[PDB]
């Protein structure tokens, strides 16, 4: 099966910059190679076929080059709607295999997150469980560190986080750490806090509440 | 019943037989055994199959790379384009019949 | 006007069967080759199967061969994919794409549909629990509220704010698979400092698999 492997697996750049993605094949495939773009939640779109031929509707900053084994996709000047994951595909023979993808992200000024905590709703306590939620809002870069401290004791194996895709207006990220405990085991502690360590925070910010 | 080959074909020893024509092709693929797509046309115009294509039901009978194949077709008089394939690796040549 | 619309996906037990459809509309179907490409949630695109414009030729991927069957009905402009021995690893969004060139084999995938989700598991349809994310932080941070959608299966859940009126500052992060095998989702929105007693905020959760659409009013505590 012809193996497509792209490089790199993750890209960061600012608008106006030139970015170049790479795709090496397991064997020689001359110019039989396409490129697609996929935005989060949408279907892929064909951008370039036969290595350098643009598909009608694709802007001029997109270009393709390569033959035999090493092909590259180039964006002359990154624009705010070009951020997506880009796949590689050889149609030299069947089965038409793809690469693993390349995620293009927008660089921006470091942004500190507004941190919020939410206590469990009573409604849920009646059910039998309790979940505290820690929300990091509109911060860059994506790399963050959220820590749960219950009565100043760090937690592990009770929380689950999830970061949103880069926003289109301000190129910022947003994650949410959900700490879930039993109602019996929740009721015994008092203070609940999430510690936040970011690249755009001078000192760790922690927002908490004491009840239970 | 076989599927059509999905790889690329080649044009080796170029060629008549007082009416019919013969051409040898080289298949660069491992999905054999598949149907070899061969026909004549007037190209860039939804390649309408003209001609006859004499060779009976051509198939790459082996799953090994770079197999050779003898194909004989009945091209029409005048200029024509012997298409060997189907897809984006479809090769095309030029023919002229005794005018 | 090339419009493609996949239909026929959902939840099925391992070893069962399900068949997908794809109604193509904007081109001469009897001239173009169509294919099926799937995408596991969080991973890349894997090629499943492709069929010719006549149906005389049909190709499959090894992980799928001898279990799926691709079919075509050129009279009704639809395309099918019969899946008869589904496993867990077949869980993906299945796309219906059309060849970039007429009378081909499926070398390229010109147009794509948005897809239909198939989740193969032994778990049962479980409706979510939506609990408010009451807003406090007493001229505050800038205010923040939301909803916690918890313990649902399968994955498709859609949440909207104020019957689609609230749309700025909303954050719908991806669902996290909890250790129980059930998903949990958080949706949040930042609103102005003042306006918290004036305009009321409701999150509308809809879980089409369990028919549990709900309107949870988020009041301040």
């Amino acid at each position: 099966d012809i193996q497509m492997t792209q490089s790199p697996s993750t890209l960061s750049a600012s608008v106006g910059d030139r970015v170049t993605i790479t795709c090496r094949a397991s064997q020689s495939i001359s110019s039989w190679l396409a490129w697609y773009q996929q935005k989060p939640g949408k279907a892929p779109k064909l951008l370039i076929y036969k290595a350098s031929s643009l598909e009608s509707g694709v802007p001029s900053r997109f270009s393709g080059s390569g033959s035999g084994t090493e092909f590259t996709l180039t964006i002359s000047s990154l624009q705010p709607d070009d951020f997506a994951t880009y796949y590689c595909q050889q149609y030299n023979s069947y089965p038409w295999t793809f690469g693993q993808g390349t995620k293009v992200e927008i660089k921006r000024t470091v942004a500190a997150p507004s941190v919020f905590i939410f206590p469990p709703s009573d409604e849920q306590l009646k059910s039998g469980t309790a979940s505290v939620v820690c929300l990091l809002n509109n911060f860059y870069p994506r790399e963050a560190k959220v820590q749960w401290k219950v009565d100043n004791a760090l937690q592990s194996g009770n929380s689950q986080e999830s970061v949103t895709e880069q926003d289109s207006k301000d190129s910022t990220y947003s994650l949410s750490s959900t700490l879930t405990l039993s109602k019996a085991d929740y009721e015994k502690h008092k203070v609940y806090a999430c510690e936040v360590t970011h690249q755009g925070l001078s000192s760790p910010v922690t927002k908490s509440f004491n009840r239970g | 019943s076989y599927s059509l080959c999905t790889a690329a074909f080649t044009f080796t020893k170029i060629p008549t037989l007082h009416g019919t024509v013969t051409v040898e092709v080289q298949y660069a693929g491992t999905d054999g055994p598949c149907k070899v797509p061969a026909q004549m046309a007037v190209d860039m115009q939804t390649l309408t199959p003209v001609g006859r294509l004499i060779t009976a039901n051509p198939v790459i009978t082996e799953s090994t790379e770079n197999s050779k194949m003898m194909l004989e077709l009945d091209p029409p008089f005048g200029d024509s384009y012997i298409v060997i394939g189907v897809g984006e690796k479809k090769i095309t040549h030029h023919w002229h019949r005794s005018g | 006007e090339v419009q493609l619309l996949e239909s026929g996906g959902g939840l099925v037990q391992p070893g069962g069967s399900l068949r997908l459809s794809c109604a193509a509309s904007g081109f001469t179907f009897s001239s173009y080759a169509m294919s099926w490409v799937r995408q596991a949630p969080g991973k890349g695109l894997e090629w499943v199967s492709a069929i010719s414009g006549s149906g005389g030729s049909t190709y499959y991927a090894d992980s799928v061969k001898g279990r799926f069957t691709i079919s075509r009905d050129n009279s009704k402009n639809t395309l099918y994919l019969q899946m008869n021995s589904l496993r867990a690893e077949d869980t993906a969004v299945y796309y219906c794409a059309k060849d970039r060139g007429p009378r081909g084999v499926g070398e390229l995938f010109d147009y794509w549909g948005q897809g239909t989700l198939v989740t193969v598991s032994s778990a049962s349809t479980k409706g979510p629990s939506v609990f408010p994310l009451a807003p406090s932080s007493k001229s505050g941070g800038t205010a923040a509220l939301g909803c916690l959608v918890k313990d649902y299966f399968p994955e498709p859940v859609t949440v909207s704010w104020n019957s689609g009126a609230l749309t700025s500052g909303v954050h719908t992060f991806p669902a996290v698979l909890q250790s129980s095998g059930l998903y949990s989702l958080s949706s949040v929105v930042t609103v102005p400092s003042s306006s918290l007693g004036t305009q009321t905020y409701i999150c509308n959760v809809n879980h089409k698999p369990s028919n549990t659409k709900v309107d949870k009013r988020v009041e301040p505590k």
